[PDB]
RNA sequence: GCUUGAGUCUCGUAGAGGGGGGUAGAAUUCCAGGUGUAGCGGUGAAAUGCGUAGAGAUCUGGAGGAAUACCGGUGGCGAAGGCGGCCCCCUGGACGAAGACUGACGCUCAGGUGCGAAAGCGUGGGGAGCAAACAGGAUUAGAUACCCUGGUAGUCCACGCCGUAAACGAUGUCGACUUGGAGGUUGUGCCCUUGAGGCGUGGCUUCCGGAGCUAACGCGUUAAGUCGACCGCCUGGGGAGUAC
RNA sequence: AAGGAGGUAUUC
C-alpha cells in the first residue's frame, strides 16, 4: 500500500501540521492517492478481483467523506476537490 | 554363462501376481520366474506360497551365474512380497541388504475411479 | 596390479591391493578424458580392479595408484593430431561470465575468452548469439598439457575491416567520414564499417565543437594517428 | 532497500571461478548503491541428491542490501550462466551480519 | 526404509528389522489409499467423521473416570 | 513434548542448519509430525518452510532412494 | 458544540487471501537403446486386450503434460464460491500495543452493479493421467447397469459467454445485554525466566453445559436467550418453480 | 488377522 515517507508527506500538505492525521482532506488524499496508484496494478491484472473488492471500499469510502464534507463545509469541498483533481 | 556372485533380486509383488527377477549391480537380467508361470492361476496366483515357488524357479534357473550374495528389492504391496525374501534366503543365497523401492507419487497423477461392487 | 575397492571417496578410490594394504586412485587418475565422472558411477565398492601403482609415500602409508596408464591420454592424441593454429570445431557445453568451454574430442574442454568473438559487440549481442550445445568452430590458440587447458579463438576466422583500413590510409592520408556522435572533447567520425576515427575540438576548427560539428556533417580530417588499444584513429583537419 | 540472501551454487569444475564470481557480482551490487552484509564460501560439498548428473557441487552465500533492479539483473546472470546448477534469492525482513551454521 | 544386514544377527533379525521399518514408512497403507481416486469431498469428510468420533471418545472416556459404575 | 524451539526463543528456524533439521526428518527423510515431536504450532509451520528449502537447496534428501 | 459509534496516522504480528512469472522432486505415459525370455494383464471366476516383429520385468537416456506425498491440524486465510511444493514481483484485508487526530462522518438497503463450485457453450491452443458417449468381454431370466479391456468430448491454458448447486451453519446484516468449564490458534502486559513457570488482558475458533427459549429434537455469550433498526420471504399437498 | 499393555503419550 502506500510507503510511511509518502503518507507523511500528503499529511504535511492537506493539515493544519504534522499530527492531523485524522482530518477529512487528509483523508480524502490519502485515498485519492492510493486509487490514483492501483489503476496501473490494474492495467496488467484484470483478473485480480480480490484486490479489486478493496479498491471499491476505498472508492466508497472516499464518496462517504466527501459527502459529509460538502455538508458539513462546502468551501472546504471545493477547494479540496479542485486540488485533488476530482469530479463531484 | 559368467561368474558374479553378487547380484539384485528385484521383487515386483503386484496384488494379482508376483515376479521375480535377478539381475547384476549394472542392471543387466539374468533370469526371472513368476508365480503365473509356475503352475498357478487365478485365486492361486496371488498367494505367498506362489510367490515362493516363484523365487525356488528364479533361484533354480540362475544359479549356472554361480551368485553368492545377493541384494533384495521389493516394490508393491503384494500378497507375498515376504515369501520371497524368504525363500531366496533359504535356496543358498546371502542377502546383503533389504529396501522398500514401492513407488510414491509426490501427489501426481490422477488414479482410477472407485469400484462400486 | 590387482586390487580391491575398499572404499570410494569423491576426491579419490581407495582399493586394497594387498592385505593392510590401501591405495588412493584420484578421481583425476581415473579417467583421462571426461574429469567430471564421479567415482559412484565408473567403479563401485568391493569390485576388483587392475590399478597401476605410480607413488608409493612410505612415511605416510598412501600409494598413489593409477588406471590413468591403462586408458589413454587424450591431451598426447591431441598434440600429435592437431599443432598449434589448427582449426577445430566442437559444440558449446555452457557459457559463463568469462568465456565459453568447448569440448573437443578426445574429452578436453577448450576455452575461448570473450575478448576474441568480436572487436565491436559490447557484452549483450555475443551472449544471445551463442546457445548451449551449439557447435562453434575456433582455431587453436594454445594447447596448455601442463595444466590441462587449450585456449581456442575466432578472431582468426574473421578479417578486420578495421586492419583493411588502416592497411588500405597509410599515416597521413586525408580521410572523410559522417560525423555520428559530437562531444565537448571532439567528435566521432565513422569512416567505414566498423571503423571510426576521433576528431578532437582542438583539431575539428572555438572552446566547443559542437559550434562547428554536427552529429551527421561530413568531416575531412587527416589520418593522423591509430589507437590499436581502442580502435581509436585520431584525425585533424 | 530491500534486503536479499542469495545462495548459488557454481559448478565444481569451475570451483577456480568462484573468487572472480563473487567479485564481479559484488561490484555489480556495490556498483547500484547497495550493500553488502555477509559473504561466505562453504565451498565444495556433498549433494544429498543428484542435480544435473553431478554430486560436490560448491556452494556460495551472499547476505545483501539492494534494489530489486539490480537483484533482477542478477538472477538473469544466474539463468544465463551454465557454471551455476542451481541459486535461490530470499527476501528478508532485515540484515544479517552472524556466521552461518555451516560456517561454524 | 533400507535395511543393512549386520554380523552375526540371524536373517530372522533382519526380517523383523525391514518390517518394522517399512511400517513406520506406512508405505503399505499409503498405496492403499493412492489405488482409487476418493474425491475431495469424501476425503473431506472421512476426516471430519474420524475427529469427531475421536474427540467423542475421549470425553466419553473423561467421563468413565469419575462416574461410578461399580 | 517440550518445544525444543520455544525453550530457546529462536525467531526464526533457518533452513542453513542442518544439524538441527536431521533431528525433525525420518529415516525416509519425510518430515515427523508436530504431535510426535512436540513441537508448537507456529515453530512446526517454520519449520516445515526451513526443511522444503533445505531440499530445494540440495542440504537434505527429498526421499530415501534418490540414487 | 462533545467524544463513547465510525474512521485516519505511528510500530509490529500471523496467514493455502488474490494476480503474474520462475523453478524442484517424485510418479504415471510414450519413445530410443542394453540385459533377458514366455508370459503379462484382469477378475469372485473368466474372457476381450498386450506379447516370440521379444511383451511384461530390469537398466540408461530423452520428450511431454498434469498434480504438488510428508508437514496437515473440528489448524489458517477469504464476503461467499474457494484457497495447499518452493522462490521472486504487484496487491487486498484482519488483529494487537501505546499515543495523537477528525468530530456522528453511522446502520440497513427495493431497483442497480459486481463476484460467483462443477458441468456446459464459442474461438484458438494443449493433451501425460483420468474418463460421459461409444466399442468389445462377461454377469443375468433379461443387463441399454454395477465388474473387466479400450476409449472420444471433457478435465489443462488464453479470451469471452453461462449464472446455477444439499451455493448448507438448511440459521439475513448491524448493535446492546445475560451464570460457567475444557480446549485450539494469534497478539500483548506483569512476576522469581529460578528450567518450557505463574498471573492478567485483546482477536478468531471447537466441544460441553445453566437460566431462558423450543412442538420436540436441540440452541445455549460465536444463541434458536432478552431487545432495538433495516431488508428478503411464507400462507394445505399435488398441478408447478410448470404454462403464457 | 488374532492376544496382552500404556496412554490420549509421551518427559524418560
Ligand atoms: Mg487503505
Ligand atoms: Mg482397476
Ligand atoms: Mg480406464
Ligand atoms: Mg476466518
Ligand atoms: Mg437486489
Ligand atoms: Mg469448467
Ligand atoms: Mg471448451
Ligand atoms: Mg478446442
Ligand atoms: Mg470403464
Ligand atoms: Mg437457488
Ligand atoms: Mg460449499
Ligand atoms: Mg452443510
Ligand atoms: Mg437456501
Ligand atoms: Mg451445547
Ligand atoms: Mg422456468
Ligand atoms: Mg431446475
Amino acid at each position: 500500500s502506500l510507503s510511511t515517507e509518502a503518507t507523511a508527506k500528503i499529511v504535511s500538505e492537506f493539515g493544519r501540521d504534522a499530527n492531523d492525521t485524522g482530518s477529512t482532506e487528509v483523508q480524502v488524499a490519502l485515498l485519492t492517492a492510493q486509487i490514483n496508484h492501483l489503476q496501473g496494478h490494474f492495467a496488467e491484472h484484470k483478473k485480480d478481483h480480490h484486490s479489486r473488492r478493496g479498491l471499491l471500499r476505498m472508492v466508497s469510502q472516499r464518496r462517504k467523506l466527501l459527502d459529509y464534507l460538502k455538508r458539513k463545509d462546502v468551501a472546504r469541498y471545493t477547494q479540496l476537490i479542485e486540488r485533488l483533481g476530482l469530479r463531484r | 554363462r559368467k561368474q558374479v556372485s553378487d547380484g539384485v533380486a528385484h521383487i515386483h509383488a503386484s496384488f494379482n501376481n508376483t515376479i521375480v527377477t535377478i539381475t547384476d549391480r549394472q542392471g543387466n537380467a539374468l533370469g526371472w520366474a513368476t508365480a503365473g508361470g509356475s503352475g498357478f492361476r487365478g485365486s492361486r496366483k496371488s498367494t505367498p506360497f506362489a510367490a515362493q515357488v516363484a523365487a525356488e524357479r528364479c533361484a533354480d534357473a540362475v544359479k549356472e551365474y554361480g551368485i553368492k550374495n545377493l541384494e533384495v528389492m521389493v516394490k508393491g504391496p503384494g500378497p507375498g512380497r515376504e515369501s520371497t525374501i524368504r525363500a531366496l534366503n533359504a535356496a543358498g543365497f546371502r542377502i546383503t541388504n533389504i529396501t522398500d523401492v514401492t513407488p510414491i507419487p509426490h501427489n501426481g497423477c490422477r488414479p482410477p475411479k472407485k469400484r462400486r461392487v | 596390479l590387482t586390487g580391491r575397492v575398499t572404499n570410494l571417496t569423491d576426491y579419490g578410490c581407495f582399493v586394497e591391493i594387498e592385505e593392510g594394504v590401501e591405495g588412493l586412485v584420484h578421481v583425476s587418475e581415473m579417467d583421462w578424458t571426461n574429469k567430471n565422472i564421479h567415482p559412484s558411477k565408473v567403479v563401485n565398492v568391493g569390485d576388483v580392479v587392475e590399478v597401476m601403482v605410480l607413488d608409493i609415500d612410505e612415511e605416510r602409508r598412501r600409494i598413489s595408484l593409477g588406471l590413468k596408464q591403462c586408458k589413454a591420454n587424450p591431451w598426447q592424441q591431441f598434440a600429435e593430431t592437431h599443432n598449434k593454429g589448427d582449426r577445430v570445431e566442437g559444440k558449446i557445453k555452457s557459457i559463463t561470465d568469462f568465456g565459453i568451454f568447448i569440448g573437443l574430442d578426445g574429452g578436453i574442454d577448450g576455452l575461448v575468452h570473450l575478448s576474441d568473438i568480436s572487436w565491436n559487440v559490447a557484452g549483450e549481442e555475443a551472449v544471445r548469439e551463442y546457445k548451449k550445445g551449439d557447435e562453434i568452430a575456433a582455431v587453436v590458440l594454445q594447447v596448455d598439457a601442463e595444466r590441462e587447458r587449450i585456449s581456442l579463438g575466432v578472431k582468426q576466422l574473421a578479417e578486420d575491416p578495421f586492419n583493411n583500413w588502416v592497411a588500405l590510409n597509410k599515416k597521413g592520408a586525408i580521410v572523410t567520414g559522417k560525423v555520428t556522435a559530437v562531444d565537448a572533447k571532439g567528435a566521432t567520425v565513422e569512416l567505414a564499417d566498423g571503423v571510426e576515427g576521433y576528431l578532437r575540438a582542438s583539431e575539428a576548427s572555438v572552446e566547443d565543437a559542437t559550434l562547428v560539428l554536427s552529429v551527421g556533417d561530413e568531416v575531412e580530417a587527416k589520418f593522423t594517428g591509430v589507437d590499436r588499444k581502442n580502435r581509436a584513429i585520431s584525425l585533424s583537419v | 532497500m530491500r534486503h536479499y540472501e542469495i545462495v548459488f551454487m557454481v559448478h565444481p569444475d569451475q570451483s577456480e571461478q568462484v573468487p572472480g564470481m563473487i567479485e564481479r557480482y559484488t561490484a555489480a551490487i556495490t556498483g547500484a548503491e547497495g550493500k553488502i552484509h555477509r559473504l561466505e564460501d562453504w565451498g565444495r560439498r556433498q549433494l544429498a541428491y543428484p542435480i544435473n548428473k553431478l554430486h560436490k557441487a560448491h556452494y556460495v552465500l551472499m547476505n545483501v542490501e539492494a534494489p530489486q533492479e539490480v537483484i533482477d539483473e542478477l538472477e538473469t546472470t544466474f539463468r544465463f550462466n551454465d557454471a551455476v546448477i542451481r541459486s535461490m534469492v530470499m527476501r528478508t525482513k532485515h540484515a544479517v551480519t552472524e556466521a552461518s551454521p555451516m560456517v561454524k | 526404509p533400507v535395511i543393512k544386514v549386520r554380523e552375526n544377527e540371524p536373517f530372522d533379525v533382519a526380517l523383523r528389522r525391514f518390517k518394522r521399518s517399512c511400517e513406520k514408512a506406512g508405505v503399505l497403507a499409503e498405496v492403499r489409499r493412492r489405488e482409487f481416486y476418493e474425491k475431495p469431498t469424501t476425503e473431506r469428510k472421512r476426516a471430519k467423521a474420524s475427529a469427531v468420533k475421536r474427540h467423542a471418545k475421549k470425553l466419553a472416556r473423561e467421563n468413565a473416570r469419575r462416574t461410578r459404575l461399580y | 513434548k517440550f518445544c525444543r524451539f520455544t525453550a530457546e526463543g529462536v525467531q526464526e528456524i533457518d533452513y542453513k542448519d542442518i544439524a538441527t533439521l536431521k533431528n525433525y526428518i525420518t529415516e525416509s527423510g519425510k518430515i515427523v509430525p508436530s504431535r510426535i515431536t512436540g513441537t508448537r504450532a507456529k515453530y512446526q509451520r517454520q519449520l516445515a518452510r526451513a526443511i522444503k528449502r533445505a531440499r530445494y537447496l540440495s542440504l537434505l534428501p527429498y526421499t530415501d532412494r534418490h540414487q
